[PDB]
């Protein structure tokens, strides 16, 4: 049988409290917050 | 916009994937040349819904036809709208199911898969804003249920966010086609739970009472049931295809319906339904409607409603007609018989409306309720399977495609916290 | 950029009166010194000696107290004010998404050429490959 | 000159869109075909190079199914091609997709075109919202938009006309908790905010204008006669002449009670108007009856904290002053003691206008009026009931957690209703 | 005395130079075969003895299969045979082939060409450079001729409008390299560069035209549209007439920050226009709104250091006025703090000219925008990352060492990239 | 301008080269006769790319057929277009290769390139550009790939800066039509990554799924594939002989697509291909082509694109179409399947388009592929060269022409690390 006797209420009131808000839209990446955005980079060195 | 794609898998679902393209086909006014030959501009206003354009001003419906044995779809090529399929969305197999769960859903299942994905996909980039999926099934046999939930487990990876309906054709109570049939019913269930948002739940048992007690029919072939089910199908997508002084898009009507992503077994009926005797006696109005769907004869699937307690329900009415008649209808019905439904849920309906009826037709109606009386049903296989599978009977079989025991018990188990959920939400 | 008080026609220049209800940007004016501190005040007189703080090519020359990373208003702070239209290659309910393009595979794979549906077989037996590819 | 900018969110929005702007087109002679055959127009239009008229509003909304039948219906010509705006899909009765996750990649779409709608004004009053609490566009994108304009205008007039959830009548099941989160989410943002519900309009429909079919489109055309009787004033000469600003002023004590009634009188069929005489006495009477306010509110359990009246055609201002003063002596009418005063009155030279094919009656007396009660308290407290009996179960919230949003949010939302439920207290 | 010298390199170069010159012809009446049925004329063409008008042109290139066509054309009595010219093999898209083994055979015929051509001019005002920047043919040979140019007349003020290589709408692989090599070899001789992207503009004919399929012809039309807003105050009267020094001594601040974005408005469909009014308020906003840009970079992600504005048709100074004082009131615009003035704005009485078949709508009041602003480091960032994320692995290098080229040369362009993104970076951040 | 001139080695050479001229020409309106009979200019004016003028106003192509055993240059003889080849291009021995590489590029391939190369140089000298070499092989035989590759290291060296293209026809397992196959394919493999610039790898696998599959074919015969390989030959060569929007000649596409000097093994596909029965449900757009060609089951080559990650791509479309159409499709597939792209190349297909589609359609498209699954063509060859030489047999069969044992170990050394090249670039 391996009736679970479990409250599903309250296991659905547990699931909803504690559950991940969702999927949001990121807004667009901005390229000048780069990184490199000032100096030349690293593997030029190498490269040279 | 609002595209979907339609699955019929199996025999089943093959054969009334037949019918519900010659509801649609005519609602259109398509000829079976595909070619348009209606008289509106409203057919050609919302047809991508359904549709493809192709040269020549001509529509092949987005359908897609998996199904094993070959020798049903010779039938549906020489059926009278046949010859509107692509013959790409034709995915069989030379080789039978069996009437066996795991075959076709581990072995002759796993090969036709990519098969059919491979198709999916070429008519899930063809939409706009793809709407969601739907598929019809028949959970007796096993290319409905096998490959059907496979099929399913696998839409669900690539596209959770969208939506996929299930009307499921579920085993008979009194009536049993095959023997193995409660196998391959809860092997089936315990995928529905997980990868299906909405499954409405349909036996041929009330469909053939409706089609005794109202229709009055003397000889009810399976080409007349579907008349039925095709009925319904073509009910819940009036508001996506034409306008409505209240339109309900499909999503929203999932939401306003289930309260917890588990409880999506719903209940179907049709109105309304009379004899050609009778029309001589009826009046077309909306109490008429109202009243003959909230029986508990219309109920397509044979449970009955006044053993549990409506959590929510619905009304997807079609015709020129009064948008307050219809609220304090609806009204009514929750105070005068307000012990069927549950009282955490203050206002338990929703009713929407569209300004064109079917084709034949001046007014129509449509219903969908998610009662707590269809536990009546899980609890019903889930006797005889555990008849049956005590003694292992008919085990052999299953366990030769690499299948063991525990698959049993979880797709058992995974019955039984689902049959007290509606239970303990049930309280009297 | 500022705006410099045009005092006998500083009335008809107020946002209002340019038909612009938009809770005007008054920081133009307000960065400089005028007598009564509003758009109606004179300003102040100077030396005017003008040193220079930069060599020829812009680059704040010495150690010249200055604020980072401006010129470029930066997304972890953009007030609601400045927001941006999103443009075609990119995905918006108004206009429509056309079609997309995905990669079908081969078929099944077998030791004659691929097919896409599976046949009967005549001799099982478990773990051997047998087939008949003519029919 | 004395221009304003009238928004519409939703179907409803919509659905009320086409009732106004068919009665203003009428109410100053624009043929459908823009053109027709100064100052006056110019307040919901922009007279063009040459002929054409272009009303200043804007339609929004994320189902194609209501805009495209305005791109096909006669008011086709008339709009602006970029001011009605529609998207793929919509919100499906769910707060969050309306909020977090389709409305915000559209709000600067409107934004744009709400800011070049703007600058063509030479004298704004303020902004005219149309929205429909309870569903997703209009409680969702409703409330996400008021917050951009908020910080974009901040101290411009901001009205709205928000339909609401009737106590009775109701065509949705998780409406109580989509018009909680809009209340909080516009109760900060809106500077004014008039409530009708659908039911109350039913009976107006049923005991005065004994219309037996009605639909929503017999309701639309009763809310044109409110607003076409309340910017008389800013388009027709007439005494008293009063305007939007002069409006929230005088009628909202405290920066939180901004939720009124409405009424109007006469409502008569075209018959008993030949039954009638309609004595501006007879009408300010019965513009304070309950069963002319357009709320299922009771009046009659509160006090009266402001009164606003707009009068309309034969009316001379001895008579308003006359007849309040009797509604002053009479009894059953009370006010809080803090405001002795409480009667903004108006009249205009111009009596309301009749549509061809309407159901209202030719009459040359009428008055609509708008009430800061307190009794308002009550319609408000049902909501909290409702929203609390079934977040104690927390049914349906798994959609609203699936669209981003957080348990945050609505104990955030629902304590404010508590806040507001003791302001309409504290005032008595 | 008022004369100019066009310059139509690679194939995106004379693919525009047609719809410049179809434009022109129209505007002024000349007919296809030279002549038609002064002062208005001389700006772009020379007449000969007798009624022909031969424009002051020249289509250079290396694919015959363009030349070609337009030698069979209709637009074939127009254009001295010796101005069209053309090689025998193309540059495959290569900079190496393009600037070191191909071109230095015909930069000869097209210098002496181009001194047969400003012989005849009395009063020179500059050359105008249509550039395709992403094809070996166009970023090298441009290089290549700049750099004789500037050795040549260094006077003379050289604009050059160059078709930008797009974020991701992109018809080549090797692009991010030979965009690079360009900047790095034009930066130190054209005198001012207006940059323009082919998604930009699609998005434009998109959202205003209705137009859902443009097949490389409307973007030229609205190319040829901008230009000739640009030159009217050269051949047209006018209050506020504006030449090219003066256009480009108010706008270019430092020596390096020479590249600026641009916009147009109205730019609407034949029915939107007979429904709408179109007043200087409306077309200024619309032309200061982003999403009317041709390039695809934010100005909201900047600050502008300058503007320059040419109305044409229906237009009052004091409305264009009140206009640039309801911006600058506006909170949505940013100015960098060194520039307290930032707008130079001129007038013409000739509204633009529509042309037969086209898809623009008759108006009377028109504005052509451009701006120079420190936004731009977001797409010199955007090519800096792609050629970056390409050389890590030395992809496609042995091209462009067998054709002529060393290691040398990516590295000294890539660093002056880093220093160009770093000057406008600094430039523009403020005490 | 940008002449070229095209070698046939080999049985197969000699057999596809019969279409390919059979394809040409009737794009170029010419009889068999070799007198232009077309209808437009366009045919006229790039066509000596591939004929020369002769007199009376003949057209005879610069094709150069090389073959032992004479036995084949009769039926092309005897071909409808047999009769425009210059008799003097014609290449024959009196004995045989027997199916032996070394032969063929030992013994007898020595005693006819004396002979040979004063062929391709009496039509080398003809051109006054010369944009590059063709050559069509079948790298099973001895004929074809013998003297196929020691044709082409003779045209390295007196043409190192001209630009080389190859069309082999790979061998396959599958079809077993011989057994010294694997001998004969890695050494003249061997040949073809040091003498080659570009190489098409073409499969008789994939040549036959198209027919049996796409084109439904009911009995395939050589005849018909040949119609398939001389589409992609005609399909590369459009930019060259007609005008586009947007050109590409021959050398653009090689910079745009090989990184690394090694890995010029490409992967092909033709579209549209349609049954008889389809052209009935199809739409002639863009996006149908842009689908078609990127599935998998197109490639002509029998390697599975979904294994591996494209390096880089190509499209060739022809007709008068819409080049933003284009510019998106090729961009929104990198953005959905991200994966199957490398990573350090931004975008990495290139576009092309022609203005003048082939002489029956109205819109074509022609793929090129270089992706990381070519290397599963080299390793089911190395799997059987290496499972035969490690035994050695059939070997003196190849050292009795002279052949040492050393040029069979670098002769595999050599492709098992071209077959590590395209490993280290796929990162899974
Ligand atoms: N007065 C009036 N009320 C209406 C009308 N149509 C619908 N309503 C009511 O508005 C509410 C919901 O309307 P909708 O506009 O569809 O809600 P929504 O904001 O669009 O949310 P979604 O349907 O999910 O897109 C219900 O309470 C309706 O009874 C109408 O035509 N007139
Ligand atoms: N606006 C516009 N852009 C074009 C047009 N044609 C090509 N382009 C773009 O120009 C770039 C390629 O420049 P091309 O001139 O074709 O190449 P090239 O400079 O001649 O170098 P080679 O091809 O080696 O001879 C691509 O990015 C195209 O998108 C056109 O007609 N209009
Ligand atoms: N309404 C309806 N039910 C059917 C029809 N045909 C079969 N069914 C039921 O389908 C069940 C078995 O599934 P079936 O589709 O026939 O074989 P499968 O392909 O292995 O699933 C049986 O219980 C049948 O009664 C039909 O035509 N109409
Ligand atoms: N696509 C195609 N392949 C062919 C054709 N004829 C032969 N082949 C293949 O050519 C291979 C043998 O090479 P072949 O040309 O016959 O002998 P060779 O002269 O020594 O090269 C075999 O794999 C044949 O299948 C043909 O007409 N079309
Ligand atoms: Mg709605
Ligand atoms: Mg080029």
């Amino acid at each position: 049988g391996l009736t679970s006797n479990k409250n599903f209420i309250t296991a659905n009131a547990v699931d909803v409290i504690l559950a991940k808000p969702g999927k949001v839209p990121q807004p667009e990446f901005q390229w000048t917050q780069k990184p490199d955005y000032g100096k030349v980079p690293m593997y030029l060195k190498r490269n040279k | 916009m609002r595209e979907i794609v339609h699955i019929q898998g199996g025999q089943c679902g093959n054969q009334i994937g037949a019918k519900f393209w010659e509801v649609v086909s005519d609602e259109h006014g398509i000829d079976p040349t595909g070619t348009y030959h209606g008289d509106s501009d409203l057919q050609l206003e919302r047809i991508n819904v359904y549709f493809n354009e192709a040269t020549g001003g001509r529509y092949v419906p987005r359908a897609i036809l998996m199904d094993l044995e070959p020798g049903t779809m010779d039938s549906v090529r020489s059926g009278p709208y046949g010859q509107i399929f692509r013959p790409d969305n034709f995915v069989f197999g030379q080789t039978g199911a069996g009437n066996n769960w795991a075959k076709g859903h581990y072995t002759e299942g796993a090969e036709l898969i990519d098969s059919v994905l491979d198709v999916v996909r070429k008519e899930a980039e063809s939409c706009d804003c793809l709407q969601g999926f739907q598929v019809c099934h028949s959970l007796g046999g096993g290319t409905g249920s096998g490959m059907g939930t496979l099929l399913i487990s696998k839409i669900r990876e690539e596209y959770p966010d969208r939506m996929m309906l299930t009307f499921s054709v579920v085993p008979s109570p009194k009536v049993s086609d095959t023997v193995v049939e409660p196998y391959n019913a809860t092997l089936s269930v315990h995928q529905l739970v997980e990868n299906a948002d909405e499954c409405m739940v349909l036996d041929n048992e009330a469909l053939y009472d409706i089609c005794f007690r109202t229709l009055k029919l003397t000889t009810p072939t399976f080409g007349d049931l579907n008349h039925l089910i095709s009925a319904v199908m073509s009910g819940i997508t009036c508001c996506l295809r034409f306008p409505g002084q209240l339109n309900a898009d499909l999503r929203k009507l999932a939401v306003n319906l289930i309260p917890f992503p588990r409880l999506h077994f719903f209940m179907v009926g049709f109105t309304p339904l009379t004899s050609r005797g009778s029309q001589q006696y009826r009046a077309l109005t909306v109490p008429e409607l109202t009243q003959q769907m909230w029986d508990a004869k219309n109920m397509m699937c044979a449970a009955d409603p006044r053993h549990g307690r409506y959590l929510t329900a619905s009304a997807l009415f079609r015709g020129r007609m009064s948008t307050k008649e219809v609220d304090e209808q609806m009204l009514n019905v929750q105070n005068k018989n307000s012990s069927y439904f549950v009282e955490w849920i203050p206002n338990n309906v929703k009713s929407s409306v569209c300004d064109i009826p079917p084709k034949g037709l001046k007014m129509s109606a449509t219903f969908i309720g998610n009662s707590t009386a269809i536990q009546e049903m899980f609890k019903r296989v889930s006797e005889q399977f555990t008849a049956m599978f005590r003694r292992k009977a008919f085990l052999h079989w299953y366990t030769g495609e690499g299948m063991d025991e525990m698959e049993f018990t979880e797709a058992e188990s995974n019955m039984n916290d689902l049959v007290s959920e509606y239970q303990q939400y049930q309280d009297a | 950029s500022r705006s410099y008080p045009g005092e006998q026609v500083e009335h008809a220049f107020n946002s209002k009166r340019l038909k612009n209800w938009e809770v005007p940007a008054v920081d133009k004016s307000q960065a400089i010194s005028t007598s009564t501190g509003t758009r109606f005040g004179t300003l102040q007189p100077r030396s005017g000696r003008t040193q220079f703080i930069v060599d020829d090519n812009g680059h704040l020359k010495s150690g010249v107290p200055k604020l980072e990373k401006s010129a470029f208003n930066f997304t972890q702070t953009t007030p609601v004010f400045m927001d941006s239209a999103p443009r075609w290659p990119k995905e918006n309910p108004t206009w429509p998404k056309n079609m997309k393009a995905t990669m079908g595979y081969k078929g099944i794979q077998s030791n004659y050429l691929p097919t896409n549906t599976v046949t009967l077989k005549a001799v099982e037996v478990p773990g051997t490959t047998e087939r008949n590819f003519n029919f | 000159m004395r221009e304003v900018i009238s928004i519409h969110i939703g179907q409803a929005g919509i659905q009320v869109g086409n009732a106004c702007w068919e009665l203003y087109c009428l109410e100053h002679g624009i043929q459908p075909d823009g053109q027709m055959p100064d100052d006056a127009f110019n307040t919901f239009f922009s007279e063009t190079g040459a002929g054409k008229h272009v009303p200043r509003c804007i339609f929004l909304d994320l189902e194609p199914t209501v805009v495209d039948e305005v791109r096909t219906g006669t008011y086709r010509q008339l709009f602006h091609p970029e001011q009605l705006i529609s998207g793929k899909e919509d919100a499906a009765n769910n707060f969050a997709r309306g909020h977090y996750t389709i409305g915000k990649e559209i709000v600067d779409l409107a934004l744009d075109r709400i800011r070049k709608l703007a600058d063509n004004c030479t004298g704004l009053q303020g902004f005219l919202v149309f929205n429909a609490v309870g569903g997703g566009t209009g409680s969702g994108l409703g409330s996400l938009l008021l917050e951009r304009l908020s910080v974009d205008y901040g101290k411009k007039s901001k009205l709205g006309f928000t339909v609401y959830p009737s106590p009775q009548v109701s065509t949705a099941v998780v409406e109580p908790y989509n018009s909680v989160l809009s209340t909080h989410s516009l109760l900060e943002h809106t500077d004014v905010a008039v409530m009708l519900d659908n039911e109350a309009i039913y009976d107006i429909c049923r005991r005065s204008l004994d219309i037996e079919r009605p639909t929503y489109t017999n309701l639309n055309r009763l809310i044109a006669q409110v607003i076409s009787s309340l910017t008389a004033s800013l388009r027709f000469d007439g005494a008293l002449n009063v305007d939007i600003t002069e409006f929230q002023t005088n009628l909202v004590p405290y920066p939180r009670i901004h939720f009124m009634l409405s009424s109007y009188a006469p409502i008569i069929s075209a018959e008993k108007a030949y039954h009638e005489q309609l004595s501006v006495a007879e009408i300010t009477n019965a513009a304070f009856e309950p069963a002319s306010m357009m709320v299922k509110c009771d009046p009659r359990h509160g006090k009266y904290m402001a009164c606003c009246l707009m009068y309309r055609g034969d009316v001379v201002p001895k008579d308003v002053n006359a007849s309040v003063a009797t509604i002053k002596t009479k009894r059953t009418i009370q006010f809080v003691d803090w405001c002795p005063t409480g009667f903004k009155c108006g009249i205009n030279y111009q009596p309301p206008t009749v549509v061809p094919g309407g159901d209202l009656a030719k009459v040359q007396r009428a008055v609509c009026m708008i009430s800061n009660s307190t009794a308002i308290g009550e319609i408000f407290s049902r909501l909290d009931h409702k929203f609390d009996l079934m977040y104690a179960k927390r049914a349906f919230v798994h959609w609203y957690v699936g669209e981003g949003m957080e348990e945050g949010e609505f104990s955030e939302a629902r304590e404010d209703l508590a806040a507001l439920e003791k302001d309409f207290e504290e005032v008595g």
